[PDB]
């Protein structure tokens, strides 16, 4: 996801990855996997929508 | 390694600041033009009403 | 110069330093590496002062990439069309002159985004103007291709209709009297068929006419298929008997109208086909000569806009970047890709083009 973000949004966009202590079950995957936070900040409404 | 992230954040902040300054300057120019237009309109209306 | 082959453009921050080697000067380091690639590099100044919003910048960059792809496709199509008439040297107009100069001369001091065309308008306005110019050039190319196709079809029809082996021969080589020129009703007669390859066979076919009208035996002598090709008498008052004069013996009649007006019209049609072929060839050559400048400049302007957008994205702010030349000999095509990636210690580079 980070590589895709830095490619499509070639400009500068900060990231705030934070690790989750325990896995959370997924609906389609039917399994609990370790997750991380996807906090991201950028300017421009169109950029936010993208 | 944090130097690159700091530089990227600085570039993003500079781009945002430039966008804000450009928007503010455009708003200021539009407001000056509208002030001239409104002054002309008010002068015309006051001349029509008083005369 | 050795720049006749493909060229790879690139840009980098003007405040940067070489990363592949710790060179003191980026230009000197590039010259040393380009010496390894046997290439020549020079600065190119193609700026665009207007700067939009970050989201606007991303949208403009994506649109510029799409427009550059479309313009390059159009340029390749134009080059292929020019090569089709065998007028573009070096295959698909690789060495075709641009701005009354070769490609290295045209790109020596390129300012495709400069000059009167979009002097200081907005980047979106410049993109729209470039797209409109590309669309107009594409429409002109399509019109030229359609004209060439129509002229070629006319030439093919003119060549095919002059055979006469199993059809009506050329009116210029044909004989008018008694061959549907007059020869109508009871005044005179006209016939045409291909019964075998002998007069007796033609007489064998003509005997089946029952001598209703034009009892004269059919005479067939021509080079058509080294066989029978006749201009014989069979009056229209006996059209059924005229047909039976060839149908019974399987002569496969090929009669047609060949009056004076018809022959003149056929000659005019052949001359018109030839003249249309020549004129369409001249028009296509002129259009390709114009297009090798126009569509190339449109694609170059789209690429310059994309490069400027990438450089802005590669720096953010303040707007400042250095653009390098693209010329490179074909031998170093792969090596330059490695060396440039080696020096781009930050495509991952600030810019890259083919």
């Amino acid at each position: 996801l980070e590589q895709i973000l830095w490619r499509v949004l070639r400009g500068n966009l900060f990231f705030k990855t934070v690790e989750i202590e325990q896995p959370v079950y997924d609906v389609k995957t039917r399994e609990y996997k370790h997750k991380n936070a996807f906090i991201v900040f950028s300017h421009g409404d169109l950029i936010i929508k993208r | 390694t944090p130097n690159q992230v700091n530089d990227e954040l600085n570039k993003m902040q500079a781009f945002i600041r430039k966008e804000a300054e450009e928007k503010a300057k455009e708003i200021q120019l539009k407001a000056d033009q509208e002030y001239e237009i409104e002054k002309t309109n008010i002068v015309r209306n006051e001349t029509n009403n008083i005369d | 110069l050795y720049t006749a082959n493909d060229f790879i453009l690139i840009s980098l921050p003007q405040n940067a330093q070489p990363v592949t080697a710790p060179g003191s000067k980026t230009d000197s380091w590039f010259n040393e590496t380009l010496i390894g690639g046997r290439a020549f590099v020079s600065d190119f100044k193609i700026p665009e002062f207007k700067i939009g919003s970050l989201d606007t910048l991303i949208v403009e960059s994506e649109e510029l990439s799409k427009v550059d792809n479309q313009i390059g496709a159009s340029i390749g199509k134009i080059i292929e069309i020019l090569q089709g008439l065998n007028e573009t040297s070096t295959n698909a107009y690789r060495t075709l002159p641009i701005n009354n100069m070769p490609v290295p001369e045209y790109l020596e001091n390129f300012q495709w985004q400069t000059r009167k065309f979009k002097l200081d308008k907005s980047i979106k306005d410049l993109i729209t103007l470039i797209s409109n110019e590309s669309s107009q050039l594409d429409a002109d190319v399509r019109a030229t291709y359609a004209n060439y196709n129509s002229a070629k079809t006319n030439l093919a029809a003119a060549e095919r209709k002059k055979t006469g082996d199993l059809s009506v021969r050329s009116l210029h080589d044909i004989v008018k009297p008694e061959d549907f020129v007059l020869n109508s009703e009871h005044l005179t007669t006209v016939l045409v068929a291909v019964p075998k390859s002998l007069k007796s066979d033609f007489e064998k076919s003509y005997e089946t006419l029952s001598k209703n009208v034009v009892p004269a035996s059919a005479s067939v002598i021509a080079e058509d298929a080294e066989y029978v090709l006749f201009n014989v008498h069979l009056f229209k008052k006996n059209v059924q008997e005229f047909t039976t004069a060839a149908r019974e013996k399987k002569f496969i009649p090929r009669e047609f109208n060949y009056s004076e007006e018809l022959i003149d019209q056929l000659k005019k049609e052949h001359d018109s086909a030839a003249s249309l072929e020549q004129s369409l060839r001249v028009q296509l050559v002129r259009l390709a000569k114009t297009a090798y400048v126009d569509v190339f400049i449109n694609w170059f302007h789209i690429k310059a806009l994309r490069v400027y957008v990438e450089s802005v994205l590669r720096y953010g702010l303040p707007p400042h970047f250095n653009i390098k030349i693209i010329a490179v000999p074909p031998k170093n095509l792969s090596k330059c890709k490695s060396e440039l990636i080696d020096a781009f210690g930050f495509e991952p580079f600030v810019m890259y083009i083919i």
